[PDB]
């Protein structure tokens, strides 16, 4: 399926060229494996709204975690196989007053450009029997005794976070056309665009000559339909369908193209 | 998450050229090679199961293997696939190895098991990737044409392909019986053991305990641990379930093929010069590339060759033009012309040289 | 590509098993008597003396057939189609019509009919074999008559059929001493071998410079013969002679002429126009060609025209707006022998 | 042994063919047509309605 | 989403003729539309397990109610437009002591051959304050004062019973084949059997020559395929699909056809 | 029946044709309706009467 992004009605004059804009930074891919399968997990430390977040430790997919402060070495620890079940939890071997603050567990996909985060408030007390982890309504709160370890759990069992296959190969753009009178599901496919570069045009040769997409479509994430020499046979309900099945993006944009109206027309959305 | 290997066993086989002069019984024994990709990768049917623990977990750094009725565990960084160099391993799953590997006349596999021994064995395999486009090359270039080609994708639960896994027949071990001066001491090692004897009393049957069998030697009898509780697949190097056809099982063979687009290097643009009616052309090759030419008249007069060194060749252009292509780049058209010198409107005869320029070898015949 | 499925050999200990006819393409079975296989602990069965080995083997389709395959097509006659750019009323219009002689296309009230091709020549023979980009003229063996090791050794009707025809010359041999394995004889693949001794494709060898593309298979720009074109031009485009300007006493001077592919002729025509307006300049002799359609005449001014010719001394008559002008030119040979455009 | 024969295109007419291989008893094969189908070239020019 | 009817594995010998059984009395129909849109309502009266039931009133679809007792004419009434909204309630103008017993409302559709019924026990008192309507756990019981009218509700608004297009026109039986090793959904269409009688076969001549169903298949509700001269290409998973989209019937039978076991075969299920 | 289809039944190879006569009852232009085909020189596309 897909989700409706934006609607517009397009009224253009006969003899002109229609350009139906369909752009998205989330459909960008390139004809090279520019570390798309590379993800990053990182723990950040802040101390309220009036402090600067500091990157504490991060870890690339299929890699080892890197900590930025030599003092924190062998003290802030992640599971080395964190990407197998999605347990991105951080164990602090021995805590001090300098560790108090909000820790955010941030997952980031460099290819999908998604970020997800959770917060935990760390406060260091002196009594170990008061040490607890609880949910204050929107975040976990850690009370930790001095010198005790603190295991802040960060578990994300989504398939994108665990070491599944995670390269789709079949990001696809569809250009669909809904003619007057045709019921749904029987809409004619106009154009198939695979992220790998393949394009598929449908219809008799006389029609294929009039339907085109820019040659660097996936390079800029621009799949705008250009149809030269607008005819009444170009009228209908067009839909751009972006499908990234593995990362769960399924969106469509709808364009009502009518070619029966001169330069007096008002734009929508 | 993708755990269908829950009852198979990473069986041990007989590898027919284990190196060091002779064949062996080995767990690592590859059986079937797949090379159907155009671009030059290899898919390997091996006798192991990689990335699965003995409790069928998703521990993707270990590997199961059979040795002496034991499914034991080693680790994933010990593998080496080789033909003439270490091949670049890409995809490890179960009986299935996906790798990319340079030019070589053989193929061996080898790795370190849990007892620190690099078991290695090979097969002959005339591995040569086919040419793509018009070029023989070395490495993936900066820029080139985008030709269709085929490769194996790293998905796992792909259906529409099957192999049949089943019950193992038996395994004869003569490491069991000991001669007690005419007796034998059959052990069981916590299993189900078949004996067969040329010995009165206990000649046939199936024992479950340790036995002492009177007045008949070790080699007079038989000993074979009969597994029932797990699965092996039908190998052509394993004896069958020795009564009839195979017990039904189900394992799909993962990592299927797909179309893909791959870059091929462009040619180096050659240097041309133009002589009277005909062309001369020096080429700059760096890896062996072919060159072909025809004309566009009635007949093709088609010629071609591969080249490796820099050559300067001449080509006669007829009045209907010429076409020559070189590398992946665009076919070069060429057309003749009404020459640099002739003989213009002059006070001497001074037409006939001109009357060669149009129409050589003819229309001087009507003179 | 085929796949030879060889299951586990049926070892019949101290007796003789017999395989029955189990119908499969190139089904092969052989029972070898007096075999003595060696296993981990010696002979696999204790009853040693009369062991026999039942060897079974069969060929089936590979999964790669869904991706990697060659198709044999029968091509008989081609439907011709053309794209024409027309400078009509000062504007470039593109028409797409079937060049078969029965496809009238009307654009801006102008009816176009490209006729039937004068020559019925086609570079394709009756039998074609296509592998995605390249197509070959090849006399493939008929269906059910394939030869071993050559193109057509394994044949199925469609990529998703279940029955398949196979001729691979599979004959099973007696296994070696002690080792348990299933030896089988030679089995080359004609499809995988054809990809090496394939030769030049039709893309490079076809005469007349035909460029062939696939998906669907087509021959582009085959320079063969001529073509008739009929134009039913409407009457709004025409203007009466009286409404057009009258021009008189025209003279032509040729300061430079070179018979070449490029703009080698330049002519300055002095004229006298009665009024302002457009005019169609045209050469009445086919041996010289004018590369300008419309000229704006004003009055007692001069026009410059570019012409291309093959004649060295071009004595030709030019009709502009129904008035005749004699032009006498002399043209020199060019400096260059090879041009990249015809 | 390859036997080449020619029969007329008549459906419902049984034709007898004599196979005479030297050193073997002759064999007569009976031939019966059922249908002869001519599939022409399908190229749609246009539709009307 | 098709309900399974019965599942079997069929093993027969090579060289023999296969008979793939697919039978259903609920798929019987003929070329004609002879009273297809015919439903019937009928109310029955019983008086416990040891008395004999009597049909009281019946009515055909688009028709008027028929009463069997002359005294009860113009006294026992259904809405003449009961079939438009599915309001099959029965209004009895005046009750008496002889009317006590269990009344059953029966709807029956002759094309789908469906019957549905519910019971209500009517008991006639003399005091109006004892009159109540309750659900005893499996049927409604109505207590009614003597001489009052009784509206016994029988409402079934299912699409098969209401007055709407109610014309099938496209029941189809499908024969499918799933080849060995080949996964489902990309299965080759083998046979389409349309309610009108037309069949559609696909594939090369080697397959079409051997697949047939008897010409009165849907007439007798027996869709068994007889395949002469069994070849290996016939082995596989066959599926007979009866589709009645209107009556909500979607059933299939699945057959694992293996070639083995000439007379020794165990017939599964 | 083209001379290009070998069929093996019970080890017997049958190859049939090619037809001696290339005659066909159809002309170059035909018009087909529901169950009827007509040999008709239909008007070309874009030039109807
Ligand atoms: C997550 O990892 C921590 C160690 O960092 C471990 O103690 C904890 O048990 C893990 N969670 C689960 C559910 O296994
Ligand atoms: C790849 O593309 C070709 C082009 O038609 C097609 O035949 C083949 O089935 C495709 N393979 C996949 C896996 O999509
Ligand atoms: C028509 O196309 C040709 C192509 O080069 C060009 O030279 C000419 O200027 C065009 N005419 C107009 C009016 O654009
Ligand atoms: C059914 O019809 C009766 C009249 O025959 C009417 O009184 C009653 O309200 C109807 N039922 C509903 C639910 O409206
Ligand atoms: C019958 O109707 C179907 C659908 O309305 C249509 O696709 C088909 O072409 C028709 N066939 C004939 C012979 O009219």
């Amino acid at each position: 399926s897909s989700s409706l992004v934006s609607e517009s009605v397009v009224s253009l004059a006969a003899g002109t060229q229609a350009v139906l804009r369909c752009q998205s930074p989330r459909m960008v891919w390139t004809q090279d494996r520019l570390h798309d399968r590379q993800r990053v997990v990182h723990w950040d430390l802040s101390g309220g709204p009036g402090s600067q977040r500091r990157r504490l430790v991060d870890m690339y997919s299929a890699g080892e975690q890197r900590v930025y402060e030599p003092r924190d070495r062998d003290r802030l620890l992640l599971s080395p196989s964190a990407f197998h079940d999605g347990n991105f939890s951080l164990l602090i071997r021995a805590v001090d007053r300098g560790d108090e603050g909000v820790y955010t567990c941030n997952l980031h996909h460099h290819y999908c450009h998604l970020d997800e985060s959770l917060a935990v408030r760390l406060e260091v007390t002196e009594d170990p029997l008061l040490s607890r982890a609880y949910w204050d309504g929107e975040k976990e709160v850690l009370v930790v005794a001095h010198g005790a370890p603190a295991l802040m759990t960060c578990i994300n069992r989504a398939h994108v976070w665990t070491d599944r296959h995670l390269e789709e190969a079949q990001q696809v753009v569809h250009w669909d056309r809904q003619l007057p009178g045709v019921s749904h599901d029987r809409a004619d496919r106009l154009l198939d665009l695979y992220a790998s570069g393949e394009r598929r045009a449908y219809g008799p040769p006389f029609l294929r000559d009039r339907v085109s997409v820019n040659t660097n479509a996936f390079a800029r994430g621009d799949f705008s339909l250009r149809i030269d020499e607008l005819e009444r046979a170009d009228e209908g309900i067009y839909s751009c369908h972006l499908h990234h099945h593995y990362c769960g993006l399924h969106e469509r944009r709808v364009f009502h193209l009518q070619v029966t109206e001169p330069a007096f027309e008002p734009p929508s959305a | 998450n993708f755990n269908v290997y829950k009852a198979t066993r990473p069986y041990l086989a007989h590898c027919p050229d284990c190196g060091e002069g002779h064949s062996c019984h080995s767990p690592i024994a590859l059986e079937r090679i797949r090379n159907e990709a155009t671009d030059g990768t290899l898919k390997i049917q091996v006798s192991l199961q990689i990335g699965i623990k003995t409790d069928d977990s998703h521990d993707w750094t270990k590997l199961r293997y059979m040795d002496s009725h034991t499914p034991a565990d080693a680790e994933r960084a010990g593998l080496l696939v080789r033909t003439s160099a270490p091949c670049t391993i890409t995809g490890t799953m179960g009986h299935f190895i996906l790798a990319r590997c340079p030019k070589g006349e053989t193929l061996t596999v080898g790795f370190t098991d849990s007892r620190k021994i690099s078991h290695t064995c090979t097969h002959p395999f005339h591995h040569e990737p086919p040419v793509i486009g018009r070029e023989r090359f070395h490495s993936r270039p900066q820029h080139g044409k985008e030709l269709p080609c085929s490769t194996y994708v790293q998905s796992t639960a792909a259906t529409a392909e099957e192999i049949e896994v089943h019950m193992p027949p038996d395994t004869p071990d003569r490491t069991l019986m000991t001669q007690q001066s005419g007796n034998v001491k059959i052990t069981v090692n916590g299993q189900t053991v078949r004996y067969k004897c040329n010995c009165g009393g206990s000649n046939e049957g199936l024992t479950t305990t340790d036995k002492v069998i009177n007045n008949c030697k070790i080699d007079q009898c038989h000993a074979a641990v009969t597994n029932h509780k797990n699965w092996q697949y039908n190998s052509p190097l394993v004896p069958r379930n020795a009564e009839l056809g195979d017990r039904k099982g189900k394992i799909h063979i993962p990592f299927p093929l797909a179309n893909v687009t791959c870059r091929v290097p462009k040619a180096r643009n050659p240097t041309v010069t133009y002589g009277k009616n005909q062309v001369t052309m020096l080429l700059y090759p760096d890896h062996p590339t072919l060159l072909s030419y025809r004309n566009m008249g009635q007949e093709p007069n088609y010629h071609e060759e591969w080249v490796t060194h820099k050559k300067e060749v001449t080509l006669t252009v007829p009045t209907e033009g010429l076409e020559v292509t070189w590398g992946n780049n665009e076919p070069y058209k060429y057309w003749p012309q009404m020459s640099t010198n002739g003989t213009a409107h002059g006070h001497p005869h001074e037409i006939i040289l001109y009357y060669y320029e149009l129409y050589p070898t003819m229309t001087v015949v009507i003179v | 590509e085929y796949k030879t499925v060889i299951p586990s050999p049926y070892v019949k200990c101290c007796g003789t098993a017999e395989c029955k006819d189990k119908s499969l393409p190139d089904y092969s079975c052989k029972v070898f008597t007096g075999v003595y296989p060696f296993m981990w602990g010696g002979a696999y069965c204790f009853c040693d003396a009369e062991n026999t080995q039942l060897s079974e083997a069969h060929v089936e389709k590979s999964e790669s057939c869904k991706t990697e395959f060659a198709s044999a097509y029968r091509a008989h006659t081609a439907s011709a189609s053309a794209k024409l750019r027309v400078l009509y009323q000062g504007n470039n219009i593109t028409v797409a019509a079937y060049a078969n002689g029965d496809h009238a296309v009307t654009v801006k009230d102008a009816k176009f009919v490209v006729g039937p091709m004068s020559s019925a020549w086609t570079p394709f023979d009756n039998k074609i074999v296509v592998y995605k980009g390249d197509v070959y003229n090849m006399d493939y063996p008929p269906f059910g008559a394939g030869r071993p090791g050559q193109f057509g050794d394994i044949q199925s009707r469609t990529p998703e059929s279940k029955d398949v025809y196979a001729n691979t010359q599979l004959v099973l041999q007696r296994p070696a001493a002690g080792t348990v394995h299933v030896p089988y004889s030679q089995a080359p693949s004609g499809f995988k071998y054809w990809l090496k001794e394939r030769g030049a494709s039709l893309q490079h060898t076809a005469p007349f410079g035909c460029q062939i593309a696939t998906n669907p298979v087509r021959a582009v720009n085959c320079a063969v013969g001529n073509i008739p074109i009929s134009i039913d031009i409407p009457d709004a485009a025409f203007t009466r002679v009286v409404d057009a300007p009258s021009v008189t006493d025209m003279s032509c001077e040729v300061p430079a002429c070179t018979h070449s592919s490029d703009f080698g002729g330049v002519a300055i025509i002095k004229y006298t126009a009665s009024k302002k307006g457009k005019c169609a300049v045209h050469s009445m002799t086919n041996a010289v060609t004018i590369r300008e359609a419309d000229v704006e005449v004003e009055g007692n001014s001069q026009l410059q025209i570019s012409f291309s010719t093959a004649l060295a001394s071009a004595e030709f008559r030019v009709q502009v707006c129904s008035t005749q002008v004699h032009c006498a030119a002399a043209c020199h040979p060019p400096k260059d022998h090879i041009v990249n455009y015809p | 042994y390859e036997h080449v024969t020619v029969i007329p295109n008549t459906v419902g007419v049984p034709y007898k063919t004599l196979v005479n291989r030297p050193g073997y008893s002759p064999m007569v094969l009976e031939m019966e047509l059922q249908s002869v189908t001519l599939e022409p070239t399908l190229s749609l020019d246009y539709i009307t309605c």
